[PDB]
Formats: structure tokens, C-alpha cells, sequence
């Protein structure tokens, strides 16, 4: 990978930072669209850190969410940026 | 409350 | 308003529906940042609707979501694609 | 579940 990570926002304990970040790579790695990116992330982070994660994947977007305390990221990798995070 | 907080994002323009 | 509404997927009743319509409207005609326009329908739609909604507006984005049934709504108005939904 | 779902969205370019 010779993507830049530039975590913006975040709650969140260091490795689970990390593993967004990482899970993301692999996403980017995969998948060229959007929202199979989003789904890649989201569905590894419900398995890994517990229902119920969102994620959104975009390059212009602005958001208002509700986040459970310590389970929030919201951060670039390239060009793209990546809102992940765990309500309900 | 401490179980919960909003939070918001906005893209930049690069 | 000018602007045209064109919901791409709901699982929301019909009342609802034009409410986020009508929300979104508001938030366009007073903001022009996304972030803006995005608190403006979550506050609102938390206020109507209980909490806890989540929303993003944008022009480029992709999304996995989880959401309680039949409080979900993704659509465009004017240029703008707008995602809101209710989950924890 | 009946209590909730999964749903997907991608803007299109226009």
C-alpha cells in the first residue's frame, strides 16, 4: 500500500484505530465502489467489535451521528474518507 | 450522557 | 424551492417520507455546509421522531447502515444526496 | 430480524 492514513476524529482505543485503518486497506485493496468498501468495513468491525457498526465511504459528504462512548473514527486513507462507528 | 455523544464530519476540498 | 425530490429508497411511512423531505428543504435554504444541513435533520428528526438518527449529506459517498425498521430514508434533493435512519 | 436491517446506498454521478 502506498496509501496516506490521516485519522481526523476519533474516540477510540489505539488498536481499534489501527484494525479501522488496516481494514480499510484491504476494503480499498478489493473493491472500487463506494458502498462495497463501506459494507467490507462495517461487516468485519460487527464481527470483530460487536453489532452494530455504520460506515460510509465517500469524498464529499458532511455528517451528524450518534456514537456509542470509544467506538468512533473518522479519518482518510488516499483520497477517500471513511466514517466508521457503533450505534444500537 | 457518558455511554453516547454526537459527533459531526465534514470533507475538505484537497 | 426549486428543488427537486426524488427518493431513491425508504422503508418509512409515506407521512415520514415528506417530513424528511420538508426537513431537508429547511436545512438547504438556511446552510450551505454539509455538516450544517446534516445536524439540522438528525436534531430534527431525533425531536419528531425519538432518538437516535444519524445523517449525511453529500455528493460523493457510499454506505452500509444498520437501521430499525421502517425508519430509513435515502434520497436526493436539488443535487444533494441526503441519508437518514434511525438505529440506537 | 424483524426489528431491523441492513441497507446500502452509492450516490451516482449525473
Amino acid at each position: 500500500s502506498d496509501r496516506k492514513a490521516v485519522i481526523k476524529n476519533a474516540d477510540m482505543s489505539e488498536e481499534m484505530q489501527q484494525d479501522a485503518v488496516d481494514c480499510a486497506t484491504q476494503a480499498l485493496e478489493k473493491y472500487n465502489i463506494e458502498k462495497d468498501i463501506a459494507a467490507y468495513i462495517k461487516k468485519e468491525f460487527d464481527k470483530k467489535y460487536n453489532p452494530t457498526w455504520h460506515c460510509i465511504v465517500g469524498r464529499n459528504f458532511g455528517s451528524y451521528v450518534t456514537h456509542e462512548t470509544r467506538h468512533f473514527i473518522y479519518f482518510y486513507l488516499g483520497q477517500v474518507a471513511i466514517l466508521l462507528f457503533k450505534s444500537g | 450522557s457518558t455511554l453516547y455523544k454526537n459527533a459531526a464530519t465534514q470533507t475538505e476540498r484537497r
